[PDB]
RNA sequence: ACAAAGAGAACGUUUAUAUGUAAUUGUACUAUAUUU
């Protein structure tokens, strides 16, 4: 039995889930595929656009899944590549290939009857001047003004505007010096191995000078101040300070040396050494008896490479700022970031492979994962330390 | 479904049996419309369905007989899986509506 | 021409229906000769029917097989302005000199 | 639309004729009239009034053997006369020719000249 | 902004992620999909009021003794919560989908995962994509009580739809309006069990499976090779 | 152009050609029936494949009737080859109202409906109740509680198949109307009429003149 | 055009009805009346 009053029923009232591609592959040549003409190409259009991000793809592109992306045999090309990425970014190339196998340099002159000169474009033959007069300069004497060291991420650096390689023929370019360029200047230098060879430190970028800061703990927003036991140890580094020699009172607020900042860190959060170093008193020992948390410091760095260099470019800018010692990112120098991130590199291809636990430290994603994996207790502390970093911003937040 | 019919075509509805036979009945050039293809294309199609899930009753209940007396073996309950699992029946769910049955039948008391 | 099909069940395929070919409607097809399809689903392909009989011309061209006197000589279902059979002016004499008239 | 199109151009006889000013017929006329307005206006030509249907003329045995293919019990009264509409037809002597009324009615006419009897009843 | 023309279905294949281990304690994500969330509704609850009120905003809602007169701050924002602050994000990052999950994010992801509202879609793909696929088989002593009957489906039908596939931007619209069953439209879920009760095509199939039944109980009682022998009786009596 | 200009409609039989479209699902238009197949076959061919017997059964003549159309016309034999037109009329005349009064359609019920106001059945489980027409179009189908009552679902539903005249002529006219109600209660009610309902008039008409 | 009838009036339509000048029109008993 059913009751209807009637009147009534009216009848009428985008994350792409991130698999590995192993289980994809049928067959072995079109994982080869994927693996050059996919992601290499993809290290390629980020060693020739800005290689200061190349290791953050790395991060993303784990999350998709890939098997060998931080072994060498990227590295050994993304290293290779990311400085004649430049040779001839500063030809004045602009788009890197000429389809998708070959390189936008290497085109030869000849249709394809050449063996080693490039056909050149009137933007190269024209950014070749500022090559061919920063060499007459470099022999008149003068400043070799070279302009495009001018040049940065936003353009030239000076708050000028740059104008474009073919350059209009009524607006030749001003020269203060009179050292006169043109076609005819430009003419007999297009082989590689016969213009690499004029002008190689112009267009080389100075690794050298920034060799190393990396295997070295630095902070980019930490203080004196800066600590979690706001009472513990900024005061116990006023008792580290009376009792040091030339003792002054922890009466001022001025940051220790950067390499010693990290050491407060090791006795800030490790409840053993807040208490280690919770009964010593003198300054000399709470930088000598940790040998233990100092022979493991590669493990501390490292993490602070990989993890402040994957999330975001706000990160890898920063920390860019961080370790090379920047003010701006923006306001920068073209080549010397090509440096920047030259070094970046230099060491991700050993960290990998030599340090065992390095190669898992960058292969993994998760934070635990790398702890559950990597060295432990060098990690409660550097938890500690990205604890920290954030936690002087936070106020400058507020 | 809310099809336009004309004056008339209200009334060889209720003499034809409802929607579907008045679709169904008329065939192409007698039955004009263009929505008595988007239409009739769906009737055809959900009544194809409706012998399908018949069938696959009458598939059904001739797998129970073939349980019901592989079921009166109540030796164990526990080998009760594997009078399921014979024929791949998981347990969970038997049982589970066999514990609606102490339930769903003495909710009727 | 994959409705109505029984699928095997082990073998997960159309096992070969030899009666699905007779409950077929061969619908006709302009890059294809013939599409059988199932008699059930005929009639949503009235149309391409009564477009495959009509003379592929249209009609005004050949008018001339429909107002004069060779409209009964041609058939005329659907606009099909083909031809009727005709006999030969040499058979209709020996089918005429067989009946002796 | 309200309604679609009211007081279609058409309704003046608009003479639209091929040979007279180019333009075919009007879509609403079919294409193929398959027989002219002067053979559905003609009903003598189409209704037997005074008219041979049947065009065939059998022998004396001829219809002593179609006799032969009447039914027992058949009478010629339940075999109505058709409408005005239907064309007067007769196809011959061909299977169940007793139910066509002009074939009856004329097949029992050559009875009637042939000698032969009409076994069968009357027009009731 | 219906179809983005990859648009990626929800997928509920079975691939785990790297640190899923046994499933995160596996049983403890084997729960229905919304379940899953069940325990986000508890965690993206705590990720706010005493966990960015206990440091740095005023959310709980003021009363007239100057206290939070709700439990906590309007839930509805805290559902449509807009993390716009970078850190204040990864403060409520490493905290819920980061925490437990160890969905370990791409700077594409954390580039679209600006609102929790938005962020709750990410953390549900992961474990869907760990939603372990079923195993398809079936017991071949359990196929012959199939692969006997005399009723089988025909199984074709799907094929005699009507095409419906194009430029599909207004293919969302027809949801919010009332306008998929409009002229002849008709979307077609394909179901297991149907309503017995006026079914005009079920009562029909049943008076003719009813009618297989009195049909092949007469082949067992051997008539229909009597009947069938009664016409050739009279058939070959001259 | 057409590969494979499609065959005749229906060319079942052997000798007689096929007949018109329309009569057989096609487009009127052709009084006539051309099978190319039967002419091009010769005629001691045509008569080879038949037997006497059978083709007094393809010459067949239904020729008042249509033998594909049932209560048709022979479209052959009419004066145009297309369908009839006064026994196929819309409803309404060239100039006449939409005075279509209120019609009750019969449906049988499937469920013991029980109206909360009245506390009275619409009617138990296969029941047939001439009810309004927008109630059995928007309120008695949707929810499956009734269905139309066919003269085809009184065989589905296990029913004696009863007559109800259900719209085979929808009634113009309240006087149209108020006739065919007088039908089906001949139909329903056939005893009613057979004979006298029950003559109290010749049984004792004064009896009350004695006792009280 | 609007209202009215007709359909348990989600609307589409077909009849019966006087509105605006809408807007065009035009308006000097054998008798002995009448055609304005």
């Amino acid at each position: 039995v059913i009751s209807y009053k009637a009147g009534d029923y009216h009848l009428v009232p985008w994350f792409r889930p991130y698999d590995l591609q192993d289980g994809c592959f049928d067959r072995d040549h079109e994982r080869l595929s994927y693996r050059f003409y996919n992601l290499e190409t993809k290290v390629i259009w980020k060693a020739f656009d800005t290689p200061e991000l190349i290791g953050m793809l790395l991060h993303d592109e784990t999350v998709k899944g890939n098997s060998g992306m931080y072994a060498p045999d990227m590295l050994d090309a993304a290293l290779h590549y990311t400085r004649e990425a430049r040779y001839w970014r500063c030809i004045g190339i602009t788009k890197p290939f000429y389809d998708r196998n070959t390189l936008r340099a290497h085109c030869w002159e000849d249709n394809g009857l050449q063996v080693g000169t490039l056909v050149m474009s009137q933007a190269m033959r024209h950014a070749l001047m500022d090559l061919e007069r920063a060499v007459r300069r470099k022999e008149l004497g003068l400043e070799p003004n070279y302009l495009w060291d001018r040049w940065g991420p936003i353009g030239f650096i000076d708050g000028a505007r740059a104008d474009y390689l073919p350059r209009f023929e009524h607006n030749p370019y001003v020269d203060p010096d009179g050292v006169d360029v043109t076609e005819i200047d430009v003419l007999p230098f297009n082989t590689h191995e016969q213009i690499r060879e004029r002008y190689r430190d112009f267009i080389e970028p100075d690794t050298a000078p920034f060799e190393e800061v990396f295997r070295s703990p630095s902070h980019g927003s930490l203080t004196t101040l800066a600590d979690i036991p706001n009472a513990s140890v900024v005061a116990l580094y006023k008792d580290l300070k009376l009792k040091a020699g030339t003792p002054v009172a922890g009466d001022a607020v001025e940051l220790a040396p950067a390499d010693v900042r990290t050491l407060f860190y090791l006795s800030a959060n490790p409840e053993w050494r807040a208490v280690a170093d919770g009964k010593a008193s003198w300054e000399e020992v709470v930088d000598a008896m940790q040998p233990v948390q100092a022979e493991l410091d590669e493990k501390i760095d490292a993490a602070r490479l990989l993890q402040n260099t994957r999330h975001n470019a706000e990160r890898v800018r920063a920390f860019f700022e961080e370790k090379c010692g920047f003010h701006d990112f923006m306001y920068t120098p073209d080549k010397t970031i090509t440096a920047a991130v030259l070094c970046y590199l230099t060491e991700l291809r050993r960290i990998c492979t030599e340090t065992a636990w390095g190669a898992a430290l960058a292969k993994c994603l998760t934070d635990m994962e790398r702890v559950q994996g990597m060295g432990r207790d060098a990690f409660l502390v550097y938890r500690h330390i990205e604890d920290a970093i954030l936690d002087k911003k936070r106020r400058l937040w507020a | 479904v809310q099809v336009p019919m004309v004056e008339a075509a209200m009334f060889e509805i209720e003499k034809d049996g409802g929607f579907d036979n008045f679709i169904l009945k008329r065939s192409g050039p007698e039955l004009r419309s263009t929505y008595g293809e988007r239409i009739r294309r769906h009737l055809l199609v959900r009544q194809k369905e409706t012998q399908k899930n018949f069938v696959l009753d009458q598939q059904a209940k001739a797998l129970a007989e073939v349980t019901q007396a592989e079921l009166m073996k109540a030796t164990s309950e526990e080998e009760l899986d594997a009078v399921l699992a014979k024929y791949g029946m998981d347990a969970e769910e038997f049982k589970r509506l066999m514990a609606k049955r102490v339930m769903e039948q003495r909710k009727s008391v | 021409v994959h409705a109505n099909r029984y699928v095997d069940h082990d073998t997960y395929e159309e096992k070969y229906d030899p009666h699905w070919e007779h409950n077929a409607h061969l619908v006709p097809d302009q890059q294809f000769y013939n599409i059988p399809v199932p008699k059930e689903y005929k009639d949503a392909y009235w149309w391409r029917d009564l477009q495959a009989r009509r003379v592929q011309c249209p009609t005004e061209w050949v008018h001339f097989r429909m107002h004069t006197k060779d409209k009964l000589k041609y058939d005329f279902q659907d606009l099909a302005f083909r031809k009727k059979f005709e006999y030969s002016y040499e058979d209709v004499v020996a089918n005429a000199k067989d009946m002796c008239s | 639309e309200t309604t679609p199109v009211k007081y279609v151009p058409e309704m003046l006889n608009i003479q639209n004729a091929k040979w007279w000013n180019g333009r075919g017929k009007p879509v609403y006329r079919s294409t193929y009239n398959e027989k002219s307005w002067l053979e559905k206006a003609r009903w003598g030509a189409f209704t037997k009034g005074s008219r041979p249907v049947m065009r065939q003329r059998y022998s004396a045995a001829a219809l002593k053997e179609a006799l032969e293919m009447v039914p027992e019990g058949f009478e010629t009264c339940d075999v109505p006369r058709p409408p005005q509409r239907i064309r007067a037809q007769s196809e011959g002597v061909v299977g169940r020719w007793y139910t066509n009324y002009w074939t009856l009615h004329s097949v029992r006419y050559q009875c009637q000249l042939a000698g032969v009897e009409w076994q069968f009843g009357e027009r009731q | 902004n219906v179809a983005p023309a990859d648009y990626v279905p929800p997928s509920p294949r079975g691939i785990r992620p790297a640190a899923w281990d046994d499933e995160f304690a596996d049983v403890v994500l084997s729960m229905s999909d919304e379940e899953i969330q069940s325990y986000l509704l508890d965690k993206l609850t705590e990720v706010i009021f005493a966990e960015t009120q206990r440091d740095g905003y005023e959310l709980r809602r003021l009363d007239f003794e100057g206290k939070p007169l709700t439990e906590l701050p309007e839930r509805r924002i805290i559902e449509n919560f807009v993390f716009e602050e970078e850190t204040l994000r990864e403060r409520v990052l490493d905290r819920v989908v980061e925490g437990v999950f160890r969905l370990v994010p791409t700077s594409t992801d954390r580039l679209e995962l600006k609102s929790v509202a938005n962020i709750i879609d990410f953390v549900l793909t992961h474990v869907t994509v760990a939603r372990k696929p079923l195993q398809h088989e079936i017991p071949e002593a359990a196929r012959t009580v199939m692969r006997s009957h005399p009723l089988q489906p025909q199984l074709g039908f799907v094929h005699a739809l009507p095409t419906d596939n194009r430029d599909a931007v207004v293919q969302e619209w027809e949801r919010m309006h009332h306008l998929d069953w409009q002229f002849g439209k008709a979307v077609y879920e394909p179901r297991s069990a149907e309503n017995e009760r006026g079914n005009l095509t079920w009562l029909r199939e049943v008076r003719h499976h009813e009618a297989r039944e009195a049909f092949q109980a007469d082949v067992d009682s051997g008539e229909a090779r009597r009947r069938h022998m009664a016409k050739i009786k009279a058939a070959a009596q001259v | 152009v057409a590969p494979w200009v499609p065959p005749p409609r229906h060319d079942v039989k052997v000798t007689m050609p096929p007949p018109p479209g329309g009569e057989v699902g096609g487009s009127y238009g052709v009084s006539t029936g051309y099978s190319d197949r039967l002419a091009r076959t010769p005629y001691w061919k045509r008569m080879a494949l038949s037997t006497y017997a059978l083709r007094m059964k393809e010459n067949e003549t239904r020729y008042p009737m249509s033998p594909h159309r049932e209560g048709e016309y022979d479209l052959r034999y009419t004066v145009t080859a297309y369908p009839d037109h006064i026994k196929h009329r819309p409803l309404l005349e060239i100039g006449e109202a939409h005075q279509i009064p209120t019609i009750e359609i019969p449906v049988i019920f499937l469920v013991n409906l029980w109206d909360e106001e009245r506390l009275t059945w619409f009617g138990r489980q296969y029941e047939t109740v001439y009810v309004n027409r927008n109630v059995a179009r928007e309120e008695l189908l949707p929810q499956r509680y009734a269905i139309y009552a066919t003269e085809e679902a009184y065989k589905l539903l296990g029913l004696p198949v009863v007559n109800h005249s259900i719209h085979e002529e929808i009634p113009k006219t309240p006087h149209a109307y108020k006739k065919l109600l007088e039908k089906q209660s001949y139909t329903e009610e056939r005893w009613k009429y057979t004979i006298e309902y029950l003559f109290r008039k010749y049984e004792a008409d004064p009896p009350e003149l004695q006792d009280k």
